[PDB]
């Protein structure tokens, strides 16, 4: 056995909250069609894309000091 | 006759091909660094 009090769950049990006068004039409920939060996500992704493109370009352009040596040395030994 | 006229042929063949070897380096080294410039512009175009 066991004992407790009880409250009937009737459909008439309602609740009455209080709203502030300036509650609904919030900058969050009222959102424009385009916000800057998304622009942050796009711009960060573009910056990160440019970061990896920089390394790709660096590994591409690292051959510039290399390509010049082997085009001049076999002609230098040819003249000498 | 055949001695001095054939001796200069070695230098003729050397010079007329050293004239073209520098041209090949002129062309081959310009179409490669342009790729570097295009890649740099592409990287900026990512931004």
């Amino acid at each position: 056995w066991e004992h407790r009090r009880f409250i009937v769950a009737d459909s008439r049990n309602f609740i009455t909250p209080e709203f502030p006068r300036d509650f609904w004039m919030s900058p969050v409920f009222n959102l424009p069609r385009e916000t800057a939060a998304e622009q942050v996500v796009v711009l960060q992704a573009q910056r990160t894309a440019a970061a990896a493109a920089l390394e790709n370009a660096a590994m591409q352009a690292a051959e510039l000091p290399v390509d010049i040596e082997r085009r001049l040395r076999p002609i230098e030994r040819n003249v000498h | 006759q055949r001695t001095g006229r054939s001796a200069l042929a070695v230098l003729i063949r050397a010079c007329y091909r050293l004239q073209q070897q520098l041209q090949r380096t002129r062309r081959a080294l310009l179409h490669h660094s342009d790729a570097v410039l295009t890649s740099l512009h592409h990287v900026r175009m990512l931004l």
